[PDB]
RNA sequence: AAAGAAAAAGGAAGCAUUCAGCAAUAACAGGUCUGUG
RNA sequence: ACGAUCAGAUACCGUCGUAGUCCUAACUAUAAACGAUGUCAACCAAGGAUUGGAUGAAAACCUUGUUCAGAACUUAAAGAGAAAUCUUGAGUUUAUGGACUUCAGGG
RNA sequence: AUUGGAGGGCAAGUCUGGUGCCAGCAGCCGCGGUAAUUCCAGCUCCAAUAGUGUAUAUUAAAGUUGCUGUGAUUAAAACGCUCGUAGUUGAAUUA
RNA sequence: UUAAUA
């Protein structure tokens, strides 16, 4: 089973340093947009509410 | 001669009523001073909750009356509820 | 309720939403109008609630019918509060 | 005591119902007290 | 003074928190938040008070850094949803405050001939609804505690409580991450002038 | 020895030297040895030895219940309930919850302030199940007049002189003591005029020492 | 129906402080309210109160600060003599330093301790600890 | 609540806090007493009269332009009537209810009510004695209630 | 998904392989004072 | 009154069947006539839904906001109780007193 | 220096001789059917003491008669319901 | 279907 996938009771070094390398990855272009924003029309209320256009 | 009282007991910030020796829900806030930098001093305002206030679900906006008035909050409580 | 707000100074929006007695002084919902009859250009003074037919002061042009509540004005009648 | 809080009936401001007969022994019970279920079913049986 | 001018947020994480929807509530409102709430949504949606929510968050921030300068481990957060197993995860890295990402064991607050006998002075929860045996042990140490609650969340055992969205991954990866900055520019630890390195996406899961 | 909570580290290391400081902040106290160490030579009680039994298929379980009661004569009391097979294993069971469960008693004067104090300052009732335990003040000369299942402990929590009026099934030797724990309980708890004034901001042991524990 | 308005106010005001609410309303306002409440803000058991006016015997918004633990009235209140004081007081009040009674005097609403040093007794309205 | 019957109700009538005339009233006295008194002689009630008076003149309270009540105006221009108007409307539903149940004998909830419309004239007729109202010498009797009434 | 279940093959052995020994808490006022210095 | 069942069965089961069951007039005046919870009044923690009005929005009925009245329900770490349970009270009671009536005193 | 008692209520004996569900003790629970802490006796000591037991009655205990002060869903106990006279209780308001 | 007692 354990070479199928992993299990939850049974933890090993391997298993730890394949997650530490997987969990601290991040992407070199972070998937949060800067030049394209756009939401619904009455999102734009709280923007100009709160005082800053896009 | 010998002291009246064993102790002088703390005063819940919200209800100005005794706290008890058994009031095991009773909490203690300290929120530090910060400097003009916004990085925090040793100095602390401390505040007081009853167990039973805790317990009702309005500790929560009875402090934020008290944080309020202190000037910790601005703009949460409104004016109608600022007593 | 829980949350409690200021019991002297209500504020406009709340006063507007309470029972007409269960204000701090209790004030009527009704008011004094005046219609514009579409036959001619009198207008006649009536109370809001009335409970009666109401005709124009010049001539017997009906202006409103009285409905468990308040007077259902015609669609060609235009009003103004008295106040 | 009390084993129910509505003693085991349907009953409110009321205070008297009419009575409903049992589909198998045929007693008495009154209309709130009866265990209704309903029944829809083909005329024909599967097989 | 209590609020200094250093202390209002920057235009862009009020412009990150929209772009992760954190603002926008749950459906059925509960009284105890009825004030974050600004306005009911069009779909009848609570829309919280950002505001209020930087406000709130600031505070707790303040209380948090307070406890943690001397002894770090006296701060005790869990998260008992697995979308925030990571971020509890990575505010205790950045902290070095206990962290509990999995089930919370019935008593490791009252037990203490247990092993894991954990003495806090204070807990953050990342949900009152999933998280009320962590909420309820509080009434029982004499420990003061904050939550990240939503609309329809009971306000029961907290005492500083974060109006905002906490089911999305975007955000609760945010809240946490927003939180952690927050916490070690008090401790001075990270200049109010400069960009944190580590971004979002870390602490999301 | 060896201790495991905060407040047993604080003690033991000689910090918190009154157990007083405690009861100010309402720390719970979860080792008795702390309140050995901090007050010595307290004397005990056991009110009753009651012996309960559970049905089972073979006979009965019986087990022998233990209400004993401590407190030094200055103030301080504590009431512990334990059942164990063995009379010996039962006192010893309920004097350490005896220990866990000390309380302070307020008392004060009658009418007015010559030394020392001798009974309780108001009226306190204690509400167990159907017994309830009425305390008045008394003047110098009466002593306890109580039953002596409360009288036993009302000596221990050092209140000289006390009035009392009773009401229930007091036969109950497990409520009667209950119910008098109850109303000692809450003397400190009742808000008189003299306890108006917030008096001064004090700093809580287990934040001005947390440093020093955890390292 | 309301016999006693005394009673609806004075049940109102330990409901009040029970709950820990800062404020309470009392709808009907008497001469005999007003006076049981200057009775208790002398000895320090409330804030102050404001009587807003509205034409139908107006009501009374009374400030609570965490000391007033309960305030009750008497039912048919009795003729009370100078001799009568220390049996209502050792009955009515927690010990010798604390509580008040308060009567109706011909000299007006006053507390025990200022009734007795006037030498007159008169009707118990109620007291508060 | 209701005085026989357990129901609750509110619905009520708010004075407004002003006991002066508005301000776009500017009708006199004297025409509001000549219009009210010439109502009174169309023989129609005082709680009635007050009505039109709101409805169709705009005068909502009359104590609020002449200073004093309908009822007292009706009593110095002497269109008052001898029994009261609350007395006067409970004595012709007790006749109605009567007059029903001499073809209707079985009913037996018109017999109920019948009792209770006639307790209420009774307490009355006891009050209003007491306030001279009435003089010590009437008296309900439904063998006359009929005629007085209709 | 898991603890597991049912063929079949292989095997000397595949019902926990089969048959037994030891076998907890509490109890009977079950038999023996005619086994006992 | 029969026929079964049973040791017997004057009963449960089956068949027949008088009074009664139904309407009118008149008596009777009792029920586990129960919410086993007297009538009136004040204060009183969170909700969702419903019956009937009023009042805005949304084109008689449906969907929503507020408010009055009605029969109910859910949650409580709170209040009470011997507990079950009660919360539109069975709460606000040894911190004992809002008004009135009825009833109980071991079996 | 006597009187009453030594299982519990209630201070005081798991001492020795007889007695064997018999005699009997026992205000109440109960003890006695052959190994009686309770019967009948011997010794010892428990309480009061020139007094000490018993019986009947008053008072407290009794918040088991309630004005202070009770209880009424299930322990006993809210009239089937409404009207209703006496009785009791009755909104604010006057320098 | 029938099924009493100590």
């Amino acid at each position: 089973r354990i070479q199928k996938g992993p299990v939850r009771g049974i933890s090993f070094k391997l298993q730890e340093e394949e997650r530490e390398r997987r969990d601290n990855y991040v992407p070199e272009k972070s998937e949060v947009n800067i030049d394209k924003i756009t939401a619904d029309p009455v999102t734009l209320k709280m923007l100009e509410s709160i005082g800053m256009p896009i | 001669n010998k002291k009246i009282e064993l102790y002088i007991p703390r005063h819940c910030s919200v209800t100005h009523t005794l706290i008890a020796a058994d009031d095991h829900a009773a909490v203690q806030i300290l929120v530090p001073h910060v400097n003009e930098n916004g990085v925090i001093l040793p100095e602390s305002t401390v505040y007081t909750v009853k167990g039973s206030v805790r317990k009702d679900g309005i500790s929560d906006h009875s402090l934020n009356r008290q944080f309020q008035k202190d000037g910790f909050l601005k703009t949460v409580v409104p004016k109608n509820m600022m007593i | 309720p829980l949350i409690e707000v200021d019991l002297l100074n209500p504020t406009a929006a709340s006063e507007a939403k309470a029972h007409k007695m269960k204000r701090l002084v209790p004030t009527p919902n009704s008011y004094f109008l005046e219609i514009k009859c579409p036959k001619c250009g009198a207008t006649t003074t009536t109370f809001s609630h009335a409970h009666r037919q109401i005709l124009c002061q010049k001539c017997g042009q009906p202006l409103g019918q009285p409905t468990g509540g308040k007077l259902k004005l015609t669609q060609q009648c235009k009003f103004r509060i008295k106040k | 005591t009390s084993k129910r809080r509505n003693n085991g009936r349907s009953k409110k401001g009321r205070g008297h119902t009419q009575n409903v007969r049992c589909s198998h022994c045929g007693r008495c019970v009154p209309k709130d007290k009866a265990i209704k279920r309903y029944q829809i079913k083909n005329i024909v049986e599967a097989a | 003074t209590n609020f200094p001018d250093i202390l209002k947020p920057s235009a862009e994480d009020i412009k990150m928190m929209v772009a992760c929807r954190v603002h926008i509530g749950a459906t059925n409102l509960n009284f105890a938040m009825e004030e974050y709430v600004y306005e009911r949504g069009n779909n009848n949606e609570c829309i919280f008070n950002l505001m209020k929510t930087w406000e709130k968050l600031s505070l707790a921030a303040r209380v948090i850094a307070g406890i943690s300068n001397e002894t770090p481990s006296d701060v005790v957060a869990v998260a008992g949803r697995e979308m925030a197993h990571r971020a509890s995860l990575k505010f205790m890295k950045y902290t070095g405050c206990t962290a509990v990402a999995g089930r919370f064991t019935p008593g490791s607050f009252t037990n203490q001939i247990q092993k894991k006998f954990m003495e806090p002075r204070l807990i953050i929860v990342s949900d009152p609804s999933v998280d009320h045996q962590a909420l309820r042990e509080s009434g029982y140490i004499n420990v003061p505690t904050i939550a990240f609650c939503n609309s329809d969340n009971s306000l029961k055992n907290v005492d500083i409580a974060i109006p905002c969205n906490n089911r999305s991954r975007l955000s609760i990866g945010l809240m946490w991450w927003m939180l952690t900055r927050e916490i070690l520019r008090y401790q001075g630890k990270l200049a109010r002038d400069e960009k944190w390195d580590v971004m979002v996406d870390l602490f999301l899961h | 020895w060896t201790p495991v909570t905060k407040l047993g580290r604080l003690v033991k290391d000689g910090k918190v030297k009154s157990i007083d400081q405690i009861f100010e902040f309402g720390i719970k106290i979860k080792e008795y040895q702390i309140v050995d160490h901090l007050l010595p030579g307290l004397k005990e009680e056991v009110m009753t030895m009651q012996s309960v039994q559970k049905q089972t298929s073979a006979g009965q379980r019986t087990r022998l219940k233990a209400y004993v009661a401590i407190g030094d004569h200055n103030g301080h009391a504590g009431l512990g309930v334990k059942c164990a097979k063995e009379v010996a294993e039962a006192i010893k069971g309920a004097m350490i919850q005896a220990k866990l469960a000390m309380v302070p008693v307020r008392r004060g004067y009658w009418g007015a302030t010559i030394g020392e104090v001798h009974t309780v300052p108001c009226k306190l009732t204690g509400a167990c199940g159907s017994v309830r335990v009425r305390l008045v003040p008394a003047p110098r000369g009466t002593g306890i007049v109580a039953a002596p299942t409360p009288k036993k402990f009302l000596i221990l929590a050092g209140i000289e002189d006390v009035f009392t009026q009773t009401t229930g099934h007091t036969k109950t030797l497990g409520n009667f003591v209950k119910a008098t724990y109850d109303a000692v309980r809450q003397s400190y708890g009742f808000q008189t005029k003299d306890l108006w004034k917030v008096g001064g901001v004090k700093q809580s042991p287990m934040d001005k020492y947390a440093k020093i524990l955890a390292e | 129906v309301r016999v006693n308005v005394l009673a609806d106010a004075l049940k109102s005001i330990t409901n009040a402080e029970k709950q820990g609410k800062r404020q309470v309303m009392i709808r009907p306002a008497s001469k005999v309210i007003c006076e049981f409440l200057n009775v208790m803000m002398k000895h320090q058991y409330i804030t102050d109160y404001t009587v807003v006016d509205t034409h139908r015997s107006g009501k009374i918004v009374v400030n609570l600060n965490g000391r007033l633990n309960k305030c009750a009235v008497i039912s048919p209140r009795f003729n009370v003599t100078l001799s009568e004081f220390d049996k209502w007081e050792a009955n009515l009040l927690p010990s010798r330093h604390f509580g008040a009674l308060v009567l109706t005097t011909s000299y007006g609403i006053l507390d025990n301790t200022e009734a007795r040093a006037k030498h007159t007794g008169g009707r118990i309205l109620g007291f508060f600890y | 609540g209701r005085m026989y019957n357990p129901g609750r109700g509110i619905s009520r009538r708010c004075i407004p806090y002003r006991r002066s005339a508005p301000s776009w009233l500017k009708t006199s006295t004297l025409e509001v007493i000549d219009e009210m008194c010439k109502l009174a002689k169309k023989g129609i009630a005082p709680s009635q009269i007050g009505a039109i008076m709101r409805d169709t003149h705009g005068v909502g309270l009359v104590k609020s332009v002449t200073g004093s009540k309908v009822l007292r105006i009706l009593k110095l221009a002497g269109l008052a009537p001898k029994i009261p108007e609350d007395l006067y409307f409970l004595m012709k539903r007790a006749v109605s209810v009567r007059k029903h149940l001499e073809k209707n004998k079985k009913d037996k909830d018109a017999k109920y009510h019948l009792i209770l419309i006639e307790s209420k004239i009774h307490r009355l007729t006891r009050y209003y004695k007491s306030a001279k109202v009435l003089e010590a010498s009437f008296k309900y009797d439904a063998n006359t209630a009929s005629a007085i009434v209709s």
